[PDB]
RNA sequence: AGUGGAGCCUGCGGCUUAAUUUGCACCCGGCCCGGACACGGACAGGAUUGACAGAUUGAUAGC
């Protein structure tokens, strides 16, 4: 019913799943316009060169969109098959293999922007006994607040399977110092409802009396248009 | 002495083609 | 054509069709995103 | 087993439209008729009814 229930991302994203991903027209089209929305959702200035992170890069079609707009980027992923078919796709940017929840290995004050596509939902559940999603999310979000430039922006696309995942993700984000919110693109739609966590580093008186007399159990005049109405000026 | 300054002192279609089908 | 009259010259090439093909009764159909500031 | 992907059809929205009726109803053109009461005007010098022929008309028609 959903990829998350398959298990760890190193096992559901094997070679066969990668080859079905790369030959999938709907994946290409939807994730391409999601990369478009992700890059347009952070207010990085026009005609200004910028440095980006593209985490959860998988195939690098998000990276291909970033390189199409002229911007350079660093890819980070956990599955080797995704990085293999991404280098097979001859993408321009540089890739790196590593788990994001353990921490991003970059020096602080580095990236002008961060873009994450369909990856933060995988840190909401524990597929090992040593794993704990709360501390993992706290570490990963603190690593974002470290390696990003203070005042940069990070867009974090997701499809939360319920509000508990959103609750934990937002709590671990707000306890890591991140200021921002949620852009829920086409909120009441279903096929276009896409969640984008965006982050950055910095007469009545008479009525009352008649209701009183009604509660007290005595006969009250019927409430009409002429209840509280000034009969005449008083001289 | 004041002066009397009441007002401001500074002064390709065929011949029969209708407008619809055009 | 329902509202107006279309005036047309019957050419020899028009030799098979209906008259109603030469006065169309409908008109052609000739048919920004939020960015967070805080 | 699927639907969500693609082509086609259909339903609500929305958009175009003269209308694209609606929770033949719609549109564009042509007929037909449509108070008395009061007061002031016209009316046997004439109120008013009917009419062949031709025409406008998308067509005919004393409508
Ligand atoms: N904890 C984690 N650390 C790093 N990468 C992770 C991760 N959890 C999931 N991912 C990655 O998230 C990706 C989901 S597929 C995303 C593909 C990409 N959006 C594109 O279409 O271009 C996979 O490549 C997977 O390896």
């Amino acid at each position: 019913r959903r990829p998350e229930h398959g298990g760890p991302p190193e096992l559901f994203y094997d070679e066969t799943e990668a080859r079905k991903y790369v030959r999938n027209s709907r994946m290409i089209d939807i994730q391409t316009r999601m990369a478009g929305r992700a890059l347009e959702l952070l207010y990085l200035p026009e005609n200004k060169p910028c440095y980006l992170l593209d985490i959860g890069c998988g195939t690098g079609l998000s990276g291909s969109y970033l390189s199409d707009e002229g911007h350079y980027w660093v890819g980070l992923d956990i599955s080797p098959a995704m990085l293999d078919e991404a280098v097979d796709r001859e993408i321009e940017g540089d890739l790196l293999l590593g788990d994001m929840g353990q921490g991003i290995p970059f020096k602080p004050g580095t990236f002008d922007g961060c873009i994450s596509i369909s990856a933060v939902q995988w840190l909401c559940n524990a597929n090992k006994k040593s794993e704990n999603p709360a501390k993992r999310l706290y570490c990963f979000f603190a690593s974002l607040f470290s390696v990003l430039v203070r005042g940069s922006r990070a867009v974090l696309q997701l499809y939360p399977e319920n509000s508990e995942q959103l609750e934990l993700i937002t709590t671990q984000a707000t306890k890591a110092g991140f200021s921002g919110g949620m852009v829920v693109d086409y909120p009441n739609s279903a096929k276009a409802k896409k969640f984008y966590l965006c982050l950055f580093s910095g007469r009545a008186w008479v009525l009352e009396k008649k209701e009183r007399h009604r509660r007290q159990g005595r006969e009250v005049r019927p409430d009409t248009q002429y209840t509280g109405r000034k009969r005449k000026p008083r001289f | 002495e004041s002066l009397q300054a009441e007002v401001i002192p500074d002064p390709k279609v065929p011949k029969g083609t209708s407008s619809y089908q055009a | 054509n329902g509202k107006t009259f279309n005036q047309v010259e019957i050419k020899p090439e028009m030799i098979g069709h209906y008259l109603g093909e030469f006065s169309i009764t409908y008109k052609p159909v000739k048919h920004s995103r939020f960015i967070p500031l805080k």
